[PDB]
RNA sequence: GCGCACCGCGCGCAGGGGGGCCGGCGCGGCAUCUGGGAAGACUCCUAAGGCGCAAGGGAAUACCCCGUGCGCCGGGGG
């Protein structure tokens, strides 16, 4: 009933993390997004917790990561500070596609902040943001199909039914 | 602003461009049935949408966004069909679209022209564009480089036969491309044929007359007899 | 493959192209494989950009050895003909490499650019 | 308490604080064949001649650190004694290679650094013709 | 004039305007890579005046982290003529020639390298210098050369990799003596080009500290390299 | 231009040589402690001209080499910009004496 | 807290320290947390806290 | 803790440690905002004319002016 373990790869501050879902059977890994950008990949096999490696880091230094969720086995989604939603493939570590959001035309501070992303069980991606919208990204080509206005202030969390039929937005 | 817009050839919809660049530009779809907002296609970019055109049926519309992304975004599904790339042009400025018996599920238009900032203007074929799965790198039908500055008018003989494409920044940048053979003409326009600094072109609906106009604000006209 | 400092990140690539374009207007940029290698051997260079999709990649594989020796960063774009008409010459440059001077905002942009490349490493 | 050791030359067993047995070998190209054989974990005649006791598995153990060679010599049915992997046998293997000075006159009162460097040269030559020139 | 340095095996050539580091050439009459060399004899050959016996290869700060740290003021190298040092990242086999000259024949240096061209000239140098053995392998798999490498005393490590701490840790655990010596280079750009280099240096210090060494000293190599730290640490003592 | 480049290369090599010589002539060090007691013990243990002339000479030499180098660099850049104002079609770079930047938005077809 | 370093001016003498995070939990970066709260209330302002009080 | 007052606080000085973390300096970030460079080719790019290269003459002589030869752009016109 206390801290089993700690682990630390050298970077800025870890802000969002999740484990790879199943499709191997015993090779499952943590994926953690942090302040400065670098997706770090952590290894947990047989009661271990150790920094495996760095997948990549974002190009710029102001790209802050806030939200993380897994579309599939190999396909990670991060939502990030400069109004962007990056779809990375983890295995190679490459950048499958950069989704992008526009300016928050209510208040100032141009760069919108994706606050929370999840993926629906049939693969589309849903993303609560800083203008309180909720985007429906078609997930095959990783772009938008709907922009729903939900709250007044910004979304803070999403949740989904497991069959993919009830989406809950928390603002 | 409501500066740029294009109307469906079916004449029911209109597409306005949102002046808000920020990582990706969007264009709203407005019914001219009732001038109402009914759709908002969003494409990624680095500055927003250069140009776009209505497919000839009307069902979808092709969005050429700067840094050469081409979204093809349906209407009946009202979600993006496919994404592909102009063959490595730094900044797309103009596109347009025409032709006949192109693939019907992309609306049935045939040739699609894309004009860079750098001046090079490519011409692609959409029955070649299909790999629904799209070819992410169409090797272009041709990569025309007679012109040397940033392309401003790219327009089509609405019988899908002639291509006019012309740069404004230098005097007399108007070149004329025959299709589907994709060979640029020689005998026109000559050194002494009075174009100017071409700013807008338009063929007739019958495609017998061509009209061209320049920074002095004057119109010239040419019969097109083959 | 061998192009291990690959740069596919889109805004990164666009910043690289635009910086090359600005540098092409400032004459501080050398166009072509052979000239790139001359510039690095003479040491004047400060960054070098290549193209991944050449068909025999080996004609540019000799550059990373020299630049590892003489210590200048190098990085691959994915599209040669994009690089070429980024220079503005209409023929697909496969290798461009751009150098330093004393006082230029372009020199500053270069320094931030190589910082981005060292991030990508 | 059957241990599996392997130097550049041969093997030894220390099942009874002090050493129990050994086997030596010198100066062949079957040395680098053995090197590939322990690279993968395959059958080795040296290995078979060591594991060929005649009674039974009297205790079902053969401590060898590497899991790949462990679960390969599981797959050999020549003696059907079962190995155990490196269950953090680091004090074990590190200590035996450090205290290997006591082992030298026990089986090979000599130096085999010359054959070890011959091995390294041969296999590195195999590696740089694996990446030929 | 040549004098042995405070560190044994090492020598300094002093003149009116220069002070150079040099080692006794194991193979006299031969230059590995275009290094300078001076011949000095011991006195007692006055009527002849030919410097015959000792050949000293002039070592370079601008090619080698190890005595770069020494000239920065490294107090202890942990090694001597007669030692056993494993080299990590035998870049072009030059510093490894130097440390083989230090350890002499009685000392035995084991060099690993993963890149193949560096490996080519590695084995080509090793054809001359006998007290080194080359292994062309990715040291992230030490269990390939565990058969080849005996127990050692000192680990030198310069490998441009992100998991530098992890590699040196598993390799120490597989080969380092109790109370072993470690001389290790950290290149902050290679590890993380973002945080302050002092901070990330201290980070790797903590990593080896939990990796059961004892960080003795750490110097910056910046009359010589840029963003480079040499760390001397002991293991289990 | 070719002449200027050769002399530039030679002087660059010379600055390399002189820099090496200057450095070899001439928060840096961290010593770690288990506890402040051993820190104090080490504190107790620590409690227990020709170079100047040759270095000043060396410094003046290397500074002069840097000056000649940079002059050669400027020469290289200057002739590159004369080249830009003497290419066979309109080409970018270099200032006019009126102060403007020449900036042709063309492409050399 | 930790003892500060004693520099001779040329070098530095400090004491190693990891006796802070024994088995409980790591202490947060106050900077990072305030950054998060900034990103939450980017520009916007607080209302009066409670009521009639000095 | 030393010398000064053995009818006294105190002062001159060595420094051990920790503290207000009061105030400055340094380094980092920083969703906004000011400022400045570069900047989109529809945007300005000096105007119906520029600009360069080399010569020639004249000068507050570090600086510049001026219409002989080659190029390179532009407008107008067509």
């Amino acid at each position: 009933a206390r801290a089993k373990k700690h682990a630390s790869g050298q970077h800025g501050e870890i802000w969002c993390f999740g484990v790879q879902p199943l499709p191997a059977a015993q090779n499952r890994k943590l994926v953690a997004g942090t302040v400065d950008g670098n997706l770090v990949l952590y290894s947990i096999e047989d009661g271990d917790l150790k920094f495996q490696k760095t997948l990549t880091r974002t190009p710029s230094k102001k790209t802050k990561f806030v939200s993380i969720a897994f579309q599939s086995h190999n396909i990670v989604i991060v939502g990030c500070s400069n109004s962007t939603i990056c779809a990375y493939d983890v295995r190679t570590g490459t950048m499958l596609r950069q989704m992008t959001l526009g300016t928050d035309l209510t208040g100032g501070s141009k760069n919108i902040i994706v606050w929370a992303v999840k993926c629906l069980p049939n693969g589309d991606i849903v993303s609560g943001d800083s203008t309180g919208q909720v985007c429906i990204w078609d997930g095959k080509t990783y772009t938008q199909a709907q922009r729903i206005q939900s709250h007044t202030q910004d979304v803070l969390c999403l949740s989904v039914s497991a069959d993919g039929s009830k989406i809950i937005s928390g603002g | 602003t409501m500066e740029r817009f294009r109307v469906s050839p079916c004449g029911r919809y209109m597409a306005l461009v949102a002046s808000d660049k920020k990582g990706g530009g969007m264009l709203n779809i407005i019914n001219v049935g009732t001038m109402q907002w009914i759709a908002q296609a969003r494409i990624d970019g680095r500055h927003g949408v250069a140009d776009f055109a209505w497919w000839s049926d009307g069902n979808g519309l092709t969005i050429a966004g700067r840094d050469g992304q081409v979204t093809e975004w349906s209407m009946i599904t009202r979600r993006t069909v496919g994404i592909w790339r102009d063959e490595g042009s730094i900044g797309g400025t103009v596109m347009a679209l025409g032709g006949r018996n192109g693939p019907a599920e992309l609306g049935g238009d045939r040739w699609v022209a894309i004009g860079s900032n750098s001046g090079i203007l490519n011409v692609y074929d959409r029955n070649d564009l299909i790999e629904i799965r799209i070819k992410k790198y169409p090797t272009p039908t041709r990569v025309f480089e007679q012109l040397t500055t940033s392309i401003s008018v790219v327009a089509f003989s609405p019988d899908g036969q002639l291509l006019a494409f012309g740069s404004q920044h230098k005097k007399d940048a108007l070149r004329l491309v025959h299709l589907p053979s994709c060979t640029v003409y020689r005998n026109w326009p000559t050194e002494q044929t009075p174009l100017g600094r071409v700013t807008a072109i338009a063929f007739s609906s019958k495609s017998d007359v061509l009209a061209v106009g320049n920074d002095v604000g004057r119109v010239r006209l040419w019969e097109i007899r083959g | 493959s061998a192009a291990w400092p690959k740069a596919e990140d889109p805004a990164l690539v666009q910043e690289l192209l635009d910086c090359v374009q600005q540098a092409s207007h400032y004459r501080q940029l050398k166009k072509g494989a052979n000239e790139t290698t001359k510039s690095v051997n003479r040491g004047t260079s400060e960054l070098v950009i290549l193209a991944a999709d050449t068909q025999p990649l080996s004609i540019v594989l000799h550059i990373p050895l020299i630049c590892e020796e003489k210590n200048v960063p190098y990085v691959y774009v994915p599209s040669k003909v994009a690089l070429g008409r980024a220079c503005g010459v209409s023929r697909a440059v496969i290798a461009v490499s751009l150098t330093s001077n004393e006082a230029s905002d372009l020199n500053s942009k270069i320094r931030a650019l190589r910082d981005k490349v060292e991030r990508l490493a | 308490l059957f241990i599996l050791t392997e130097t550049s030359a041969g093997y030894a067993l220390f099942k009874a604080i002090k050493y129990k047995e050994f086997a030596k070998f010198d100066s062949a190209a079957i040395a680098v064949e053995e090197a590939s054989g322990i690279l993968e974990g395959k059958v080795t005649p040296k290995l078979a001649s060591l594991l060929n006791e005649l009674k039974d598995e009297k205790k079902v153990t053969l401590a060898v650190h590497d899991t790949k060679l462990s679960n390969s010599i599981t797959k050999l049915p020549g003696i059907n004694i079962k190995p155990i992997s490196g269950s953090m046998t680091d004090d074990l293997f590190r200590a035996i290679r450090q205290h290997l000075y006591n082992l030298i006159p026990g089986m090979e009162p000599s130096n085999f650094d010359e054959m070890n460097l011959g091995l390294a040269h041969s296999l590195s030559r195999h590696k740089l013709k694996f990446s030929p020139e | 004039i040549v004098e042995p340095h405070r560190h044994k095996g090492v020598f300094v050539a002093r003149g009116g305007k220069e002070d150079l580091l040099c080692t006794a050439n194991l193979v006299p009459g031969e230059s590995v890579y275009g290094e300078k060399r001076i011949s000095v004899e011991t006195p007692g050959s006055g009527p002849d005046a030919v410097a015959t016996k000792t050949e000293y290869r002039i070592w370079n700060p601008f090619r080698s982290k190890l005595a770069a740290g020494i000239l920065g003021g490294l107090e202890t190298i942990y090694m001597k003529p007669g030692s056993k040092v494993l080299y990590l990242g035998a870049a072009s086999g030059t510093s490894v020639s130097h440390v083989a000259d230090i350890v002499g024949p009685t000392g035995a240096v084991y060099a690993v390298e993963f890149s193949h061209r560096s490996g080519r000239d590695l084995i080509n140098m090793a054809t001359r210098r006998t007290n080194v053995i080359p292994i062309v392998e990715d040291a992230r798999k030490p269990m390939a050369y565990r058969m080849l490498v005996p127990m050692v005393d000192v680990i030198f490590a310069d490998v441009a990799q992100p998991d530098q701490a992890r590699i040196v840790g598993i390799n120490a655990r597989l080969f380092l003596k109790q109370g072993g010596g470690l001389l290790i280079s950290i290149k902050a750009s290679c590890i993380d080009s973002t945080a302050p280099p002092e901070q990330v240096f201290a980070s790797e210090v903590q990593k080896l500290r939990e990796d059961k060494f004892f960080p003795k000293e750490q110097l910056t190599l910046e009359p010589y390299e840029r963003d480079h730290a040499m760390v001397s640490c002991v293991y289990l003592q | 231009l070719g002449y200027v480049r050769t002399m530039r290369n030679i002087a660059a090599k010379e600055l390399k040589e002189l820099e090496e010589r200057y450095v070899l002539a001439g928060p840096k060090k961290i010593v770690f402690f288990e506890g402040v007691e051993e820190r104090q013990q080490a504190l107790e243990k620590q409690k227990a001209r020709r170079k100047q002339l040759v270095l000043e000479k060396l410094a003046r030499k290397v500074k002069a080499a840097r000056k000649k180098l940079k002059a050669l660099a400027d020469a290289e850049y200057e002739l590159e910009l004369q080249q830009a104002k003497m290419a066979k079609t309109a080409t970018s770079g270099g200032f006019t004496k009126s102060g403007r930047r020449i900036k042709v938005r063309e492409r050399k077809r | 807290k930790n003892p500060k370093d004693k520099r001779v001016g040329s070098t530095a003498y400090r004491v190693v320290s990891n006796g802070g995070d024994p088995r409980l939990a790591p202490k947060a970066k106050k900077q990072s947390l305030n950054l998060k709260q900034a990103l939450l209330r980017r520009d916007r302002v607080a209302k009066p806290r409670g009521g009639f009080f000095v």
